């Protein structure tokens, strides 16, 4: 009819609870804004927008721990014209005191979902852009497997493997059960100032379907 | 700024003997594996912390091959400066510093959401078969402070990996190159810092380890030309016909690789 | 975490354990909308009285350094909730922790916290039951494989359950497991894991249910409680409550021991002690079970007729000749040649068979003449086998175990 | 003393007759071996400190010629005594920093300990004095065929302690391997070595060192040993021209054909060293 319906898979996966950045545990579940962030790394233009509207669960859930050295802070804006008016090195030093940070993870092991999304124009795009003719393109280069960059499972140090789906939803693990999550991170708004959104998630027949993020209501 | 013009992948092959390729935080010092098949563990960062060594090493400061993260390796010496609306600063800083050019970073401050990624990208390194670590008894002659002196000898501990093969992915993104000046000439210097990583590497606990092979995949078009994922089963590493019980060398092994797509290209430099 | 504040809320009413005290955005735990937004949240207990290794002065969030901090929030506005959350939630979890009250226990690194939905005697006896010191009847009852309601039908087997597992780093705060099952459920699982584990006891006084606590040191390096590996105390307490696999690193642990222990004469014990525990043995039997779906007996089984099975009882029974023949022995094959016969037979037995035929041969000279038996018993096994294996792998070095414990207990029945 | 100023690799061979190379601490006292093939094994550790008495003996405590891992030392004093001959005092415990002149204690103690300037040394203890890689190292030494070790009984007519509780004799046994062959492998860095001033005097003294170390070795439990080979791989430029593992698979030791039955001497193993590539150049010491 409309829209798309798209497979990933791989062996790892990470997608962080708010709370827990320092000491990442990751969701039960994929939440939306990383489908929408996968997504634009196949295809996206200024002048369109992607909508999530379904999530499929193929898999049991499963958890994992991890550990890491790591790195405390950000590198400071230098300034060229003093670095060669006055020759010196400039450097971050890893290994010197309380640079150096250990971070935990627990993570998921075994993950497979398919997703359901459609498209739509912004009021950037201009008159002669259409939706239909970048769903065609999603489709040539989904088959083609090209891609604008290599889609990644939360963090970059997991990649995904996709495919296009032309067929009928498979059935799904707890098909015959229902499961309560409490709330979770709709999306995150860019445009007044970086606020985030929470709805409510239930699962049964492992899809789980959030109310539109571009939707006013939401946004109080 | 000329950037590469095609998409890539590739594969890595290399080994341990008698040592301890990457200890674990903690489980006290044991090196990782996997709770879910027993195969062996290599984090990427290990990696990329290699690399850079090895390429700070290799080129003493040269004009536009500075590296800006240290692990006190770090020496004092004259360095070149080219010269070059903050992203005038982003540019002046990625045309002279190779690691920034060739992965990213973040900074302090952001005027607006944005982002400097780099076209690399690398994944966790698995071992072909499971593991059995080792596990050693030492002694010492000699006491650190005076307090638990009172003949001044102690017991100490070692873990090591009797032989293991390792296999890494990796990616390569055209797109993302073109935003960030990487050229062909930081290509073939990538090719022989992962050729000859392991040169400068040598420990009390490493052992011997070395690479063994590295295949190359060349995309006919700035995007790709077939899925990845299709592309790393052409590869197939399989134990010789007449080996035997736990394996001991890499003589041991028989490694192949089939036809790939016509869109694509095979190349092999070790 | 939705679970504590209900929790808070759920008792706050109730006339202890709760206490009255305390921009605009939306409160993430309640889900409100326009609340005040906390900047810094309470402190938690550490300590030996709170969470064991900790810092005094304890946080579950925290955003101190710049490389925490995202889309240029600061502070704890990068998790916003509400004061009064932050409140019930800091408080109802220092509640807990209190010693004072029968809900908390200590697990190698971790520090573990339960309650129930409902005021129920689950409570009352998980506390005990899981990590043992009406008592164990109960227990026979899951063991056996019948319901909770049998023995107690009060207890309400659809109540839910909480368990909390965490471990401190400096003054920052981790969460190694989770699990939030019904009461049905949950017992019924470990009803199972006990079956499972159950072994021949070696000696009159030892457990009979086995302290998970108990077990895990059995892997340590010198039977310290420290030098436990933190991952495989997460591994094995989430694999008991969630029923799924034991994880793989688990056995070539045990192996390693095994290989690496000798006689302690500086402990002063008056029995030489047991390479292969009781403890350990269970362990072995258990992983073969759910991970490799074998059948192993309980006790010793003389028509196993199986290569790995045989040549351990085999090694037992050579071994008994070296004891007899040399009363109170100095050092014992045990302590020396077991990890290599068990991974490598073809190149040990040979010379390991020559040997007993000298203990043989003196047993043979002075009265009390039954080398003899040994010496038949040696055939009977023998016959069945056609050739020594060159190497064995894992799996096949557990059934080795297995089939020495059976046999060299079969034997101490006679003596 | 400048740093050299090329590359370097080496291999080792060495026998034993009647003889326990390395006592394993847990395994009563028999020699190492790899439960699953039955080879054997030498701790680099030991090489080093073999090293390091031979050293002692040949040079007797000549400046810039002393060992710091010494028979039963404490060890953070000499770190308090580098801090005070650079006039300063050390920081507690905790230690995050560098010492407050870094160079000059690590200099301090690089200059007058040889095995320091040599190895290196882990040094951020108690009392801090920084941290040392050292350029030259070595693995692990794997015997070229399985091995058979076995024990033997013996006697003592006479007894320690008054318990006698019965005067009589006294029971014990020995490990020994009737013969094997040893193989090891080493490198040296430049780059290291110019951190540390380590100088040729030294790289010939250690050639020295190598040739010679077992024949002050003689003990009860030892038996006989002797090294037998020594080849050297030069590179012509201050990094290599070739992968190691290359040049190690030019030496190949094989069995001679007249031989049969369990080897017992060196005589039964022939040995052969192939040609190096251009950038390389072999020489044998012994």
């Amino acid at each position: 009819t409309y829209g798309i319906r798209l497979r990933v898979w791989g062996d790892y996966a990470c997608f962080t609870r708010p709370e827990m950045k320092v000491e990442r545990v990751s969701y039960d579940v994929m939440p939306p804004s990383a489908a929408r962030g996968i997504l634009e790394a196949i295809h996206w233009k200024p002048a369109i927008r992607w909508i999530v509207d379904r999530i499929h669960v193929l898999r049991p859930i499963v958890f994992d721990n991890v550990r890491r050295n790591e790195v405390s802070s950000k590198i400071p804006k230098p300034n060229p014209a003093t670095a060669m008016r006055d020759r010196k090195p400039l450097y971050f030093l890893v290994d010197d005191g309380s640079n150096r940070q250990q971070r935990a993870a627990t993570l998921l092991r075994n993950v497979d979902y398919v997703i359901e999304a459609h498209f739509e124009l912004t009021d950037k795009a201009g008159a002669e852009d259409n939706a239909g003719k970048h769903l065609d393109i999603f489709r040539r280069r989904a088959r083609a497997g090209q891609s604008f960059q290599q889609p990644c499972l939360g963090c970059r140090e997991f990649p995904a493997s996709f495919e296009l789906l032309e067929g009928d939803v498979p059935l799904s693990c707890y098909a015959g059960e229902k499961r309560d999550l409490g709330y979770m991170l709709l999306d995150i708004d860019f445009e007044r100032d970086m606020t985030p959104l929470f709805f409510k998630a239930v699962m049964e027949d492992g899809v789980i379907t959030p109310p539109s993020r571009t939707s006013p209501e939401v946004r109080a | 700024m000329t950037a590469i013009a095609n998409r890539y992948e590739f594969v890595l092959l290399f080994d341990v003997e008698n040592g301890n390729p990457n200890g674990d935080p903690d489980a006290g010092n044991m090196p990782r594996i996997d709770p879910e098949t027993g195969h062996g563990l290599v984090t990427d960062v290990c990696l990329k912390r290699k690399i850079r060594n090895h390429v700070a090493l290799t080129k003493e400061g040269a004009e536009r091959f500075n590296i800006y993260i240290q692990e006190k390796a770090i020496l004092n010496e004259t360095h070149e400066r080219a010269y070059t609306d903050a992203k005038r600063v982003t540019d002046w800083m990625c045309t002279n510093f190779y690691d920034i050019r060739t992965f990213g970073a973040v900074m302090t401050t952001e005027v607006n959401c944005g982002q400097v990624r780099g076209p690399v990208q690398m994944a966790f390194a698995r071992s072909v078969e499971p593991v059995v670590p080792q596990e050693v008894s030492i002694t010492r002659m000699a006491v650190t402070t005076k307090a638990e002196a009172e003949d001044n000898r102690t017991m100490g501990r070692k873990h090591i990996v009797p032989y293991g093969l390792y296999v890494a992915h990796g990616f390569i993104s055209a797109p993302l190159a073109e935003k960030t000046g990487f050229s062909d000439e930081d290509l073939t210097l990538f090719w022989d810092a992962l050729v000859n990583m392991f040169e400068h590497d040598r420990s009390a606990a490493r052992g011997l380890m070395s690479s063994r092979k590295l295949i190359v995949f060349k995309h006919q078009n700035r995007l790709g030309n077939a899925p990845a994922h299709k592309l790393f089963d052409l590869v197939k590493v399989s134990r010789a016909e007449g080996s035997s019980g736990p394996a001991r060398s890499f003589a041991d092994y028989a490694v192949t690789v089939g036809q790939a797509p016509e869109g694509v290209e095979v190349k092999e430099m070790l | 975490l939705q679970a504590l504040h209900g929790y808070y809320q759920r008792m706050s009413a109730d006339p202890d354990a709760g206490m009255p005290p305390y921009l605009c955005g939306q409160c993430l735990i309640t889900g409100e909308r326009q609340k005040p937004i906390a900047q810094l949240h309470p402190s938690i207990k550490g300590g030996r009285d709170g969470v064991r290794g900790a810092q005094a002065v304890a946080s579950i969030v925290s955003f101190n350094n710049t490389a925490f901090e995202s889309y240029g929030k600061e502070q704890s506005i990068n998790a916003p909730v509400s004061q009064e959350a932050a409140f019930s939630y800091v408080t109802a979890l220092n509640y807990l922790l209190n010693p004072s009250n029968r809900q908390k226990v200590t697990i190698a690194d971790a520090t573990v916290v339960f309650w129930a939905e409902r005021s129920s005697p689950a409570e009352d006896i998980f506390a005990g039951m899981f990590d043992p010191p009406r008592m164990h009847d109960l227990l026979v009852a899951i063991r056996s494989g019948k319901r909770a309601t049998d023995i107690m039908p009060d207890m309400d087997e659809s109540v839910r359950f909480h368990v909390l597992g965490l471990s401190p780093n400096a003054a920052r705060l981790s969460v190694r497991f989770w699990e939030v099952d019904t009461v049905g459920h949950m017992l019924d699982k470990v009803g199972r894991h006990y079956r499972e584990l159950e072994i021949i006891p070696q000696f009159n006084n030892e457990q009979e249910f086995p302290s998970l606590s108990t077990l895990l040191r059995q892997t340590a390096v010198l039977n310290k409680t420290e030098n436990i590996s933190p991952v495989l105390a997460g591994g094995l307490f989430r694999a008991m409550l969630t029923g799924g696999p034991y994880p793989q690193s688990l056995l070539p642990a045990v192996l390693g021991r095994i290989r690496a222990e000798h006689a302690r004469p500086e402990d002063k014990s008056r029995y030489r002690l047991e390479v292969v525990t009781y403890y350990r043995a269970a362990l072995i039997k258990a992983y073969l079970i759910r991970n490799r779906k074998l059948e192993v007996p309980v006790s010793l089984d003389p028509a196993r007729t199986d290569r790995p099975y045989l040549l351990g009882r085999l090694f037992a029974v050579l071994e008994k000749a070296q004891e007899d023949a040399v009363p109170g022995a100095n050092a014992t094959i045990k302590d020396r040649y077991l990890a290599s016969a068990s991974a490598n037979p073809g190149q040990v037995f040979h010379m390991l068979l020559k040997n007993a035929s000298n203990h043989t041969a003196k047993l043979r000279k002075d009265p009390e003449r039954k080398a003899i038996h040994y010496e038949i018993m040696m055939q009977e096994i023998i016959d069945n086998i056609s050739d020594f294996p060159v190497t064995m792998s894992s799996d096949e070095q557990g059934l080795f175990m297995i089939g020495y414990y059976h046999q060299r207990k079969a034997l101490f029945t006679k003596k």
